[PDB]
């Protein structure tokens, strides 16, 4: 699904204790790549959920 | 422009992937994205993760593996994970949405 670079970061978040499916992890990483503030990513993630 | 296209596609597939739904706010929210992490912030965030996770060494040990390689967006991604631990509701959603897709 996701490439060696992203595979590392996923393993990181994984051993960090959180689990999110590889597909959305890939987009998050991508949103970071386009230099979106992590807080903005978090805020919209929070809104998109319940 | 073809930047904004990519953002919209990203917002869109998340709506798809997370079973959502006005999401034009997400576009405005994500489109304020101006450049600057601090040395404490990543330390503050990092100690908070290591408290939360079981197997904290694994996280710290591969934090170390992966900083020496200067891997891209490592620190803003670690800041994000700390922010996600705090909000236990949306942590659990992501937790569940991942069970749905197995």
């Amino acid at each position: 699904v996701l490439n060696p670079e992203e595979a590392e970061l996923y393993e990181l978040t994984q051993a960090a204790g959180i689990v999110i499916d590889q597909e959305v992890f890939k987009i998050l990483v991508d949103l970071l790549k386009m230099n979106v503030a992590p807080l903005a990513v978090f805020q919209m993630l929070k809104s998109m959920c319940a | 422009s073809m930047s904004e296209f990519r953002i919209h596609h990203d917002v869109n597939e998340l709506i798809s992937l997370l079973h959502v739904f006005g999401a034009d706010v997400y576009i405005d929210l994500l489109q304020k994205n101006r450049t600057v992490t601090t040395s404490v912030s990543t330390h503050s965030a990092k100690v908070k993760i290591a408290e939360f996770s079981r197997t904290p060494d694994d996280f710290l040990k591969k934090y170390e593996e992966l900083k020496s390689k200067n891997t891209r967006n490592l620190d803003p991604l670690v800041y994000l994970l700390s922010k996600l631990i705090e909000d236990k509701e949306t942590l659990q959603y992501l937790q569940q949405n991942a069970k749905d897709k197995a």
